[PDB]
């Protein structure tokens, strides 16, 4: 109405929960694309 | 070992080389004359089969 509007929401789960070092401690994950540290890059260099 | 059940791969390279080298030779002289008997001489020439 003239005086009160409604907001539909969906939570940014990414933003909310992932800050800092969290992601880098998960283990036994099947990764699918990522960027590599110099070291891990040299290792995958042939593949790329 | 034979099926197509395996993960895509793209990264073969020459990993290692072994070599059997021929490192000493031997020679076979093959002419059509019996060297092991008498030749004659420049004008008395013997031609041994």
């Amino acid at each position: 109405n003239d005086k009160v509007c409604e907001l539909s929401l969906v939570p940014d789960v990414v933003m909310t929960y992932t800050q800092g070092n969290v992601l880098n401690t998960l283990n036994n994950v099947n990764v699918i694309r990522q960027h590599y540290t110099q070291t891990e890059y040299e290792q995958n260099l042939e593949q790329i | 070992r034979s099926n197509n059940d395996v993960l895509a791969t793209s990264t073969m390279r020459v990993h290692a080389i072994k070599s059997e080298l021929f490192t000493q030779l031997e020679y076979i002289l093959t002419i059509g004359a019996n060297l092991r008997k008498s030749f004659g001489t420049a004008e008395k020439p013997k031609f041994p089969s």
